[PDB]
């Protein structure tokens, strides 16, 4: 008659024994691969546990939030540049977050072992919680934040740019369509394991280098549980290794989905933190070669071997397209501000120190056309000018990748310079690269994204704004900025003024 | 109906007053020169399952505070 | 005139269109008409790029009330707005994806069965089932030495008019 | 060190000066309220809409979404990521939906976390009180290791058969409800287990492997029909909502209280198990609060839509049929339980009482919203054909 | 202002560049553990310890006080502010004591907020759930109604039997201890109001009021010993230990947990009450809480004292005796009850053997630690001598 209980351990050693055999029991989905029924999991979890486990983490975090951070001011005293990023930062990952939700539902559909299929439903729980977590940063930053357009209203005005497109590629479309296992691997043994997870870290140190602590007390809290997903992109391959089909298709579902991953993230997430901060932690260029190469395709990686995994036969050209891309993208990015939901500037004669140091001859080539565009007035309203006009006097089309939906100028860029253009069936499609051509080639169908100037064209710039959304509270001021000063906002009517009418660049083709 | 329902604080105390009886020894054990009238009330009608439930909700926050941002 | 992105004159030229689609029949010949003009890599053109998604969706909408207006409760469970017996099309087809002798002829089967079947034409539950089977065939068709053929012949497989290169 | 090498701009003197000057005198719009151009529900905007309206990334084309254009990536094949082609259902805008509880994440892992600490109290005070002493080892050994333990494999499949909700749902507050309703059916499959566990730590002798009350769930006859409607609600649908309509509005509102109310939570503390009923306790307030939530989603939003409604409503009455038949089939078969009962136990009236509460809940709370003509006496007598 | 006007010394760089370069590089003491100097009960120093034990400025004449001199200010007439005085019992040190569950204000309301929610969650199931159609309504109107109510009034007068012990325990770990088990009474009496108002809610004609539940307890006949023996521990003892002990090592450890556990926890199961079960799950959960902490304060503490052990004992016997006579009259007095139910409820069989399990577990877990040699054959025979 002695106090006694049961605990989660005790409870789940069962669970496998819950699923049961019948003819119709199988995955509703189509898949080249078949997870062993046998399959264990990493945690011994159970709802109510994992329910636990989960509100101790919300209490610290929620609690320092709402007291110590708030009577701080901690939602002000961050660098305006920082403010801008994480507008961006944390909306973006926002959506990762939530299909990644319906990715590990579509994972545990797939799943037909118990214990897997309770691993990945955990996952669907916390990326249920991720979500609502990158949402709360959004939500407190535009609450108590210097500047909230964009930060309250990111879910719609995200639409307008280019941006948007090959984040739902890699963090959206990419998680949950297809091969669930190609899926898996997109999420999971990329995705987390290559850049979120080291993304998430080194996030929390640039925000607060930048005066920003609350986007860590979040990110940081994020960061435990997805040690757990780990756990689920390991057992993925596991649970497939001794299907013969494995040998055939892991290691191209696996390259693909590391092409796709890597094409959006080592040039955009490079700009976010190079760009979107006054003060810097460590070139991209280095944390890049840790990530990618160091410590994901060659020590992550390579524990899988034993599988069957290789080494993405694509890391070779990835690195090589790497080194500048990010640089490449900024100066796209920002020659079409008008596009955003977020403020930017142009690099200060400080950081443009930095970046000769940590990339040279990035002055000679960026450097040069910051100042010139300087010096065109683009940071003032009045001047009548937008980088993109500078774009369209040099002759420098700007092309969106049919497959990855990133933006290039093969005419300018520093890295890549490769440019595919074909016609089928009545369309033109253009391509950065072998392996997004060969996607499309393979699977036309799979990739049918239209992009900005398709949408757009003909259209002038400010009604397209307007019709997006993209103003602030006073209904004339625009969200986005081509510097992050309180003084001299441009208008929706700064923008028409410039009479600027999108086309589409591939037409200029015969 | 089935209409969802439950029962607050408030509708508890109510008759919280009429907890105490008449009796014998019914008085202070220790020496005063007052008399606190037996008809007293209180201001916050509070019952101890919602008096618990208020504290610890601030609990939450200080705790949160202390032991995360703060430390940071 | 009146263009915009989420509200223009085609879309509303294709409401009013939809508007007087008022048998199954008509409408269900006129959402697999579309289908076949506006969809997919082979559609017949490319002019409604920009609004067929959300117009397909209308006329989705529009045959869907319709058949459920006109089909008794087993047959809209089991057969396709055009009255065939959908396990018999989802079955036929899948026969056919297990036959195909390489992932082009696959992929066809494939492309085609959605044009012709996407709800609401046939009942939700026999379409993805049809998806689940017949996905899994077209990706082991294609994912099968995917790299070996090389870009330039790739190109000419699919048959593309290669337009412009530079590297 | 004692102070550390990293240097905060919130901390730092130099770097928070830096910082400060950049700052502007005031907010560069006065507008702080994420989600404002959302259309609340309510009288003012929630928490729970604010960080959960628009999360997902639909675009015009799926009714309510703001984004536009194709996804970037769709399967081999052309299928969308996300399309109105993976359910019958049509609506003005899938973003209506709100769970009447309002439930985002934090609350309600909170909510379930306060269930677990105090769940384990009470076991800890009820083995340390040795209630367990009046409680009849019939009933015990019998009842709820057997029957108690195999209906833990209906809960199990219901909580699969949102596996694929939870990858369709076309809106953030569907999936989110989709999820913790599948949720809360794993928990509750997890704490017949839990009290399974329980009593073996309690009572000498008592087994806890799931191997008979999984027998009995595979192969007795009690459940039968309850696992033929399971496994079809589970891996023989394909359209997101008619699996959680047909799951909450019609096979779990029938059989599932049934089994849970009028059967064991009704005869249990007849043989002096406080134990069991503890556990029904939490399933039952889990089956009300997934009830709002079911009925603002199918009723309120869908079968009220204001282009939609008579549409949906003949869909959902479609499948009201289609799923009544096997529901009362499972009714049946679990008739045959009551001859197992010591004689005395219960007797055909209150029996057929019992059936008519549900019924009779299920008609006003579900049926009678899409207008489905149900026939109390004729499905009562139906399923009473079952008693043996 | 954005920034407001009140500078701060963490973030101001200014004021935090001044306070930089007051600090030493290193901590001016390793030693960062508060409460260091207390001898820790397990391990390692528990939080509990070190945020209560020596928090009383007891002074070295009150049995481990760590203080030295009189009291600042006394009572009139010269009574110290805490005394050797205030018990008869005697001990090498009153800062020995701590609750098993290591409880301090934190974790306390932690755990009565989530029974809090988690109540009123059931509560909105429960009705919801329609699950009081099946409750006997005689059982309902009359023996939860009048008999449970009129016990609430036994709970509070427990509960205010601690008010003396708040303001005389000689320690800190007692103080919280005792604050904590009388807190945990009135709750309970609270909670059986509670029921009584939800009822009123969910069955019209049920009245809240205490009227009739008074009634019963002031001048009813069921209750009478029970309350004189109340009274009596409540405003008739002046020593904080013997009422602490008294009330929880012998009356309610024998009245309170027949009533309680082998009345309405057994009985209204077979009524279709899981209801009040549900309340008195906290009930028991709570003694058996409380319990562990009388047991470490009266028997590890003080009944085996390195140096009164014999003394303590041979007071509690006494104690244990004084009022082991009450209690048998309150639980004769309750008897009178069985005569009220409905025929076939229970028989005298079924009593006895609930009898002795409260006398066999009290001799268990109270009279046998101070070696009190009762006798559980004449308990229960003088108890029993007052049935129908
Ligand atoms: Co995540
Ligand atoms: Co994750």
């Amino acid at each position: 008659r002695a106090p006694t209980s049961v605990n989660a351990q005790e409870v789940h050693r069962w669970l496998q024994s819950f699923n049961w055999d019948f003819k119709n029991n199988r995955t509703k989905y189509a898949t080249k691969y078949k997870m062993a029924n046998e399959t264990k999991e990493q945690f011994k979890l159970i709802a109510k546990e994992y329910a636990r486990m989960e509100a101790v983490k919300d209490e610290r975090q929620f609690g320092s939030l709402q007291d110590a951070l708030t009577r701080l001011n901690a939602g002000v005293r961050v660098h305006p540049k920082w403010n801008e990023t994480m507008k961006v930062v944390s909306n973006f990952l926002e959506v990762g977050e939530y299909n990644a939700i319906a990715a590990t539902g579509m994972l545990w559909d797939s799943a037909q072992a118990a214990e897997q299929k309770n691993g990945y439903l955990a996952q669907v729980l916390d990326e249920i919680r991720h979500t609502h977590q990158c949402a709360y940063v959004n939500y407190y930053f535009a609450k108590n934040g210097q500047d909230p357009a964009g930060h309250n209203d990111a879910r719609r005005t995200r639409t307008i740019g280019p941006l948007w497109k090959g984040m739902k590629r890699v963090f959206s479309d990419g998680f949950i369509s297809g091969d669930a296992v190609e899926c898996s691997l997109n999420l999971q043994l990329v995705g987390e394991a290559c850049f979120t997870n080291p993304l998430i870290v080194a996030v929390t140190e640039w925000a607060a280098a930048n005066g920003d602590e609350i986007t860590p007390t979040v990110f940081l809290s994020i960061e435990t549980d997805e040690l757990r997903h780990m756990a689920n992109g390991y057992q993925t391959v596991v649970s497939i290794a001794n299907d013969p089909a494995s040998a055939k298709y892991l290691n191209t579902d696996l390259n693909n989905a590391f092409w796709t991953q890597q094409k959006y993230f080592t040039p955009v997430l490079g700009m976010l933190f190079e760009y979107g901060s006054k003060f810097k932690v460590e070139p991209w260029v280095k944390t890049w070669d840790r990530w990618v190469y160091e410590d994901w395709g060659g020590i992550w990686i390579g524990r899988l071997g034993k599988y069957g995994v290789e080494s993405p036969r694509s890391l070779k050209d990835a690195k090589q397209d790497a080194y500048w891309a990010h640089h490449d993208l900024y100066l796209l990015a920002y020659a079409l501000w008008p596009t955003g939901f977020f403020r930017l500037a142009l690099p200060d004669q400080e950081e443009m120190e930095w970046f000769e140091a940590n990339y040279p001859g990035w002055y000679d080539h960026y450097g040069k056309i910051y100042e010139e565009w300087r010096a065109r007035g683009c940071e003032d309203p009045s001047s009548g000018f937008i980088p993109l006009m500078w774009f369209i006097e040099n002759n420098h089309p700007i092309y969106i990748d049919r497959v990855s939906q990133v933006p290039f100028c093969p005419s300018l860029a520093k890295g890549a310079s490769t440019l595919r253009v074909h016609e089928y069936n009545g369309e033109m499609h253009t391509f950065s690269d072998q392996w997004g051509e060969r996607m499309w080639l393979a699977e036309p169908e799979r990739y049918e994204c239209q992009n900005i100037f398709e949408q757009y064209e003909g259209r002038e710039l400010s009604e397209v704004i307007a019709e997006l959304h993209g103003l602030r509270s006073d209904g004339k001021t625009l969200i986005a900025q081509p510097h992050v000063r309180g003084d001299k906002l441009w208008t929706l009517d700064d923008i028409k003024r410039l009479n600027c009418v999108f086309k589409n660049p591939v037409k200029a083709f015969n | 109906n089935r209409a969802p329902t439950s029962v607050n604080a408030q509708e508890v105390h109510r008759w919280l007053q009429s907890f105490n009886w008449d009796f014998k020894n019914n008085r202070t054990k220790y020496a005063t020169k007052y008399k606190m009238a037996n008809e007293t009330k209180e201001q916050f009608k509070l019952i101890a399952k919602e008096y618990a439930r208020m504290e610890a909700v601030k609990d939450e926050r200080q705790f949160g505070s202390l032991q995360d941002a703060l430390t940071r | 005139a009146k263009l915009g992105i989420h509200s223009n004159d085609t879309r509303d030229a294709w409401v009013n269109k939809i508007a007087q689609l008022n048998t199954l029949e008509k409408a269900a010949e006129m959402l697999k008409q579309f289908r076949m003009d506006h969809t997919t890599p082979f559609r017949n053109s490319y002019e409604l790029d920009n609004d067929y998604l959300w117009i397909e969706a209308k006329l989705e909408e529009k045959v869907a009330v319709l058949k459920a207006r006109a089909f008794n409760e087993v047959d809209f469970r089991h057969k396709t707005a055009f009255g065939e017996d959908a396990k018999s099309v989802l079955d036929g087809t899948v026969a056919k994806m297990n036959a195909a002798k390489d992932k082009w002829e696959a992929e066809k089967i494939h492309i085609g069965f959605r044009q012709a079947y996407k709800p609401p034409i046939m009942p939700v539950n026999y379409f993805l089932d049809g998806e689940r089977q017949l996905g899994t065939r077209l990706m082991e068709l294609r994912n099968l030495n995917y790299y070996d053929t090389p870009l330039e012949e790739l190109r000419k497989q699919r048959g593309v008019r290669v337009v412009h290169l530079q590297s | 060190s004692m102070l550390g090498e990293r240097r905060r701009g919130l901390t730092d003197p130099e770097m928070a000066e830096v910082i400060l000057k950049a700052l502007p005198e005031a907010p560069l719009d006065g507008n702080n309220k994420m989600g404002y151009f959302v259309t609340p529900r309510w009288k003012r905007l929630t928490e729970y809409e604010a960080l959960t309206v628009y999360a997902q990334p639909n675009a015009d084309w799926i009714a309510g979404g703001l984004d536009w254009g194709d996804w970037t990536q769709k399967f081999h094949g052309g299928r969308p990521s996300w399309g109105n082609e993976t359910t019958e259902l049509r609506t003005v805008d899938w973003f209506k939906h709100r769970d009447p509880l309002r439930r985002w994440h934090a609350p309600y892992v909170k909510d379930k976390a306060e269930e677990w600490r105090y769940t384990d109290r009470f076991l800890q005070g009820y083995s340390a009180d040795g209630q367990i002493r009046a409680m009849n080892p019939t009933w015990r050994d019998e009842f709820i290791n057997r029957y108690w333990g195999a209906f833990l494999f209906n809960e199990y499949g219901l909580f699969n058969a949102h596996s694929q909700g939870a990858r369709e749902a076309l809106s953030d507050v569907t999936r989110v409800s989709l999820a913790f309703w599948g949720f809360d059916k794993i928990d509750i499959a997890q704490m017949i287990q839990l009290e399974r566990g329980f009593l073996a730590k309690i009572v000498p002798g008592f087994d806890e492997s799931t191997a008979v009350p999984k027998a009995e769930w595979t192969n007795g006859e009690v459940y039968k029909s309850a696992r033929l409607a399971v496994e079809g609600l589970w891996q023989e649908v394909f359209d997101w909502n008619e699996s959680a309509f047909s799951v909450h509005a019609v096979y779990d509102a029938l059989f599932g209280q049934f089994v849970r109310r009028e059967f064991f939570q009704r005869l249990a503390p007849r043989f002096g198990d406080n134990l069991t009923p503890f556990f029904i306790n939490q399933a039952q307030t889990y089956f009300q609060i997934a009830k709002q939530g079911v009925q603002d989603l199918y009723y309120n939003c869908l079968g009220d839509d204001p282009e939609f409604s008579d549409y949906n409503r003949t869909v959902m009455r479609n499948w009201t049929g289609k799923w009544l038949e096997p529901t009362i089939a499972a009714l049946r078969d679990f008739m045959g339980l009551f001859a197992k009962l010591p004689a005395g136990t219960t007797d055909k009236e209150e029996i057929t009482a019992s059936l008519y509460r549900v019924v009779d809940d299920w008609i006003e709370d579900y049926a009678s919203r899409i207008d489905f003509k149900a026939d109390r006496d004729q499905i009562v007598k139906a399923v009473l054909a079952g008693l043996k």
